[PDB]
């Protein structure tokens, strides 16, 4: 099924965007914990 | 009295996880159809 | 191969379930860091 | 002095990452077939 | 398209490697926040 | 009582490294799909 292959490609493209958003959320969490450490130490 | 506020990082994290939820629901919907 | 397509769909639906679990882990980490901030300011 | 306890959130986060680990293992071994 | 199927298999394996790396980063973030809590308390 | 500084740098450095690894793997996944 070519339509099945098309749906996999569209779904995986969208899944990759979801993962990138979660990765960005992770970067923000690292900045937040580093800000807590800096406040405690300084 | 100064205070700790990492609210701009936690808010951006919350926004990114909300966006990820919508993209995953869209991915699931593409496969189902 | 229809079977390669079935296998890709099964793998990707399971991948999507893994990403949703990590997204929910991230929600709990935000609650934890807010908890640390609230403790420090209290 | 109060004790800081965010253990419930960190426990739930640990559980969710362990669930994701088992699902990613499953995905990898379907795709290998 | 056999080659389209091959491309999806290669991409999804790489995507799953990315999710594993995000999952490991999450585990480190949990350790960091538990480290902050242990420092405050102990 | 702690007289030493807080340092969770070992964990936050590893987290950073894993998120950068993921960023580059996601580019590779995107590249494979386009080709």
């Amino acid at each position: 099924n070519s339509q099945a292959i098309d749906n996999l490609r569209a779904s995986l493209e969208t899944t990759n965007q979801a993962i990138e958003a979660i990765r960005q959320a992770g970067q923000e969490m690292i900045l937040a914990v580093q800000g807590v450490q800096d406040y405690i130490n300084n | 009295l100064e205070r700790l506020d990492v609210g701009t990082n936690l808010k951006k994290a919350e926004e990114k996880l909300k966006k990820a939820e919508e993209l995953l629901k869209k991915s699931e919907e593409i496969l189902k159809k």
